[PDB]
RNA sequence: CCCAUAGUAGGCCUAAAAGCAGCCACCAAUUAAGAAAGCGUUCAAGCUCAACACAAAAAUCCCAAACAUAUA
RNA sequence: ACCUCGUUGGAUCAGGACAUCCCGAUGGUGCAGCCGCUAUUAAAGGUUCGUUUGUUCAACGAUUAAAGUCCUACGUGAU
């Protein structure tokens, strides 16, 4: 699910992704947004590589790396699954998502006035 | 180049103040 | 809350208007918040705390009518605003890339092509700076800028 | 004569002698026959076309029948040119007469930006208001350390990066710099 | 529309806007009082 | 600024002044005016029939010609501040015309009614409808106002 | 617009917002450009009636209304 | 709309001061002068008089005329012709308070000039507040 | 927010300059009132105020990666 | 506080900035359209040949949509 990443703040416009195909006028600045609309996979890919030392050991630990931009993946990589790792942030949840019995166990905060539009 | 001041560099400088003050104290008897 | 209904003929009836929670914990205070003891207590993501002060459509009720604190209001108001744009009230619309804490809005904001140099690089925002006074649960404060 | 006097350009008689930027001034620091005036948050130097321009700013939004503006600073003499030392907390232009503060602010605020060193638009309650809320700062702080204290005391050997006239200065006026903030 | 460092409204229908990120003298009537900070 | 030296600069982070700090927030936590009242107080007494209107709709002149046609007769239009006239109406015990003037009012304060006239006058403007009165202490609506002109 | 009749009941409980409304649009300083218009005050909850010639009738039950709704409803009307 | 208008009875056709002035709206000069005249011929002749035409949007002329002015008036029941220079502390006539009196029993009557007051004060501070800003002193 | 009747275009001169060319008093009606603090008219006319009322940059290619709340 | 005076282009190939000379998109205009002027954005592309001068330049001639301002150790002389 890398497709489904979520940045904090207003990171998917501001954070650029910079590189060079080494000719005069490769330069290329692409935003977060834009990176991900063409690789689902490259910002985590990105993110992992920055992490990782910076030794001859990097690619081949990024070798060992398996990323997939949605819910889908290879019956021998799922095979090959041992443990789950819990998700660093958990999600908060919408309203559509609260029960009603939850609602109702949350407080009203104050009394709107009667005669308003709202 | 810049260089700023962090929280952990005035705390490390209050520590040495607070000893600096307790001498104060104990010289003055 | 009155409501206008038409059939040409149009009137307002008030309807159904719920009320304050019996037994506030700290009557007699400025705000709503003030009264139930939240005034550093709540983040973006309290949807159930601030739909109660949510047009039906998403927009923000006014200071007055809310009886909120100035503080108050405008630290609700960003929170909707960052809730809005990290999609937890996908009901309160006036009729994809997943975020959270956004200060700003998505359109408006323009990539840093020259972050400078470590002295004076450009941070982006995270979260709102109203909401600096909040409790802090962690050793190191939470940062804004990233 | 309720307008601002020409000033020479330079003296007739040049005078021998009697850093004149760092440090607060000492004189001229309070209102004298006036209720507004413009306060110097900083040292600096004022030259004859400064002088001009405060002068044809102030005369030109004059009302010679209920405003009336004097100068607090002598004419330009110091040799460089000739300029005027200034100090930080040194009255300008000083305005009186049945007038109200914000019928000068707007120009006094502008002026004020004009001239070259930090500077601000004061009446008689806004000084009286600041010096006070500067006492309330000192009184009140909850700061254990103060530059004061420290400097005097040469705790962590601060003397050794500190100037001698820092002592006197108590942090609060840097070189010719004045900081008001710095309790 | 002006570059302007400080946005002054002209006339009354000259109203301040926030658009796009940053602050803008919009107006009906006089289209000249454009201004963009 | 020129650059301080960095031990000179943590001295001032250090000395930076520190603002005390509430427990709890202060904000979160708990001669015209006298020349308007004695003059309302002694046309109260003056006046022997009173009549409120809304003479806001009107054009100057048309308020000029009005103000003319009322001058032909003894009464005498008013336009009094509805912040002070709250006060005034328990003032002279009027608890009746609480519910009479908000926002605009225009009092018509006489002791010969002319009512008829100025009834016949506003007929021929379709607006500025009539609104009820209190005559010598005694409370008269519209449809009384109009059974005391017949 | 070709008619309208303001009714309203300020012996009985107040109702300002039809008191605005008339105070407001009721105004020559409209029905100067909108001379068209007949407008009567018949005062005795309450009530605005605006008959069109064409086909249309508009009752306003501005009781728990307010003046900007009114407003804003008779201006749509009149755009049609 | 109403047009205002300060000309002598004498010469009622003075020029520049009233034909441009009116030929904006569009006027009959001739009508407007004939009952100028008019109204010179039903009160005295050779002294200014403030006029309250209003042009009518169908094209029409109403006249309205009252008291004369104040100014000339108070002058001439002074003895003077042009008025004072200072006005502060030059004098060139002195009208006593029966005079002033006498004057403001005819001059409370006009509908135009809304000198309506029904108390006699009210009319007599503001003549002598008039002529007090004139060159006429208030004899006892 | 709302709009501002009128003694009188207040007079001196100023072709007229009336509130806007200038100086002299700066009164007065209703209830509320500047012989006007600012636009525009040769001058008027038209408009507001007040009064009632309710900040920045540059030249080979941005430059650790990233992160807002787990116990100090 | 007297006088004086203390490596450079060109050719070739160009890389880059945008503080835009032209081409693009807009706002305003004391522009009715044509236009001009001004401002925002835009660096993908383009940006001439000659006479006198060693000219670094400059002037002139003829053009051009335009004949941009610069940085690159004259950018570049083991070419
Ligand atoms: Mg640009
Ligand atoms: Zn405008
Ligand atoms: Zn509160």
């Amino acid at each position: 699910n890398t497709r489904h990443i979520a940045f904090s703040g207003n990171k998917w416009e501001q954070k650029v992704y910079s590189s060079h195909t080494g000719y005069p006028g490769g330069f290329r600045q692409v935003t977060a947004a834009q990176l991900h609309l063409r690789d689902p996979v490259a910002i985590v890919k990105l993110a992992i590589y920055g992490m990782l030392p910076k030794n001859l050991h990097r690619r081949t630990m990024m070798e060992r790396l398996h990323l997939f931009p949605d819910e889908y993946i290879p019956e021998d990589i799922l095979k090959n699954l041992v443990e789950e790792l819990p998700q660093p942030r958990k999600i908060p949840k919408r309203l559509d998502e609260y029960t009603q019995e939850e609602i109702d166990a949350f407080p009203r905060l104050w009394t709107p006035p009667e005669d308003y539009r709202l | 180049r810049p260089r700023f001041v962090s929280l952990r560099a005035k705390q490390n400088m209050i520590r040495r103040l607070e000893i600096e003050a307790e001498n104060h104290y104990w010289l003055s008897m | 809350f009155r409501e206008v209904v038409e059939t040409t003929i149009i009137e307002g009836r008030i309807t159904a208007t719920p009320k304050e929670s019996p037994n506030p914990p700290n009557p007699s205070g400025q705000c709503p918040i003030c009264r139930w003891n939240l005034k550093h207590k709540y983040n973006y993501d309290d949807v159930l705390l601030l739909s109660q002060f949510i047009r039906p459509h998403g927009g923000m009720l006014p200071r007055k009518i809310t009886g909120l604190c100035q503080e108050e209001h405008r630290k609700i108001e960003e929170c909707v605003k960052m809730a809005h744009r990290a999609g937890l009230l996908p009901n309160h619309r006036p009729r994809q890339l997943n975020r959270y804490l956004t200060r700003w809005a998505p359109g408006s904001v323009k990539p840093i092509y020259k972050k400078g140099p470590r002295w004076n690089r450009v941070r982006m925002p995270v979260g709102s700076p109203l909401l600096r006074d909040n409790v802090c649960y962690s050793r190191t404060p939470w940062k804004l800028y990233h | 004569k309720p307008k601002l006097r020409f000033i020479e350009r330079a003296p007739l008689v040049p005078k021998v002698r009697r850093s004149d930027i760092r440090g607060p001034s000492t004189e001229a620091t309070e209102f004298t026959e006036g209720n507004f005036a413009i306060l110097a948050l900083g040292g600096g130097y004022l030259h004859w076309g400064h002088f001009e321009m405060m002068r044809l700013t102030i005369n030109r939004s004059m009302d010679p029948k209920n405003m009336f503006a004097i100068w607090r600073v002598p004419a330009p003499f110091k040799p460089i040119h000739y300029v005027t030392p200034v100090k930080a907390g040194r009255l300008v232009v000083e305005m009186g007469g049945r007038c109200e503060f914000e019928e000068v602010q707007g120009f006094l605020d502008q002026v004020a930006h004009k001239l070259p060193f930090a500077a601000k638009a004061v009446s008689r309650g806004t000084l009286e208001k600041m010096r006070k809320d500067q006492e309330e700062r000192e009184r009140n702080n909850q700061n254990p350390w103060t530059f004061e204290r420290i400097a005097t005391a040469n705790m962590l050997g601060i003397r050794k990066v500190l100037s001698p006239y820092d002592l006197t200065h108590k942090g609060k006026y840097w070189g010719k710099f004045y900081m008001p903030k710095r309790v | 529309f002006k570059n302007k460092t400080v946005l002054k409204k002209r006339c009354k229908d000259c109203y301040l806007v926030k658009r796009r990120g940053r602050w803008y003298v919009y107006c009906k009537t006089h289209p000249r009082h454009k201004q963009r900070q | 600024r020129r650059v301080m030296h960095f031990q000179r600069q943590k001295l001032m982070a250090v000395t930076e002044y520190i603002p005390p700090k509430p427990a709890i927030h202060p904000s979160c936590l708990p001669g015209l005016i006298r020349l308007l009242r004695r003059e309302i107080a002694a046309v109260f007494q003056d006046n022997r029939m009173i009549a409120v209107c809304q003479n806001v709709a009107l054009s100057a002149e048309d308020k000029l010609l009005m103000r003319h046609q009322l001058r032909k007769h003894k009464i005498l239009m008013k336009v009094f501040p509805n912040q002070v006239l709250k006060p005034f109406l328990e003032d002279s015990k009027y608890q009746n015309l609480l519910p009479l003037f908000v926002g605009h009012n225009m009092l018509l304060v006489s002791e010969e009614p002319k009512v008829k006239e100025m009834v016949r006058i506003l007929r021929t403007v379709p607006f500025l409808p009539l609104l009820g009165g209190c005559i010598d202490d005694t409370i008269l609506s519209r449809q009384g106002f109009i059974n005391y002109s017949k | 617009v070709k008619q309208v009749r303001v009714q309203f009941c300020p012996f009985e409980k107040n109702v300002e917002s039809t008191r605005t409304f008339l105070q407001t649009v009721s105004s020559e300083k409209v029905r100067s450009t909108n001379l068209n218009c007949s407008v009567i005050a018949d005062v005795r909850e309450p009530c605005v009636d605006v008959l069109f010639g064409d086909g249309h009738r508009l009752i306003m039950r501005g009781a728990h209304l307010t003046a900007l709704e009114m407003l804003t409803a008779f201006a749509s009307h009149i755009r049609a | 709309g109403v047009i205002r208008a300060i000309v002598r009875a004498g010469l009622a056709m003075p020029g520049p001061p009233l034909g441009p002035v009116l030929g904006q709206r569009g006027v009959s000069i001739n009508q407007f002068c004939k009952e100028f005249n008019e109204r010179t011929k039903d009160i005295k002749e050779g002294i200014p008089l403030p006029t309250k035409i209003l042009v009518k949007p169908d094209r029409t002329f109403e006249i309205k005329i009252g008291q004369p002015t104040v100014s000339y008036f108070l002058k001439a029941a002074a003895g003077i012709e042009k008025g004072a220079r200072q006005t502060g502390k030059e004098v060139a006539g002195l009208v006593t308070l029966k005079h002033v009196y006498e004057i403001a029993r005819i001059k409370a009557q006009d509908e135009a000039f809304a000198l309506q007051d029904v108390p006699l004060s009210s009319v007599v501070r503001s003549i002598i507040g008039s002529a007090r800003s004139l060159g006429i002193r208030v004899v006892k």
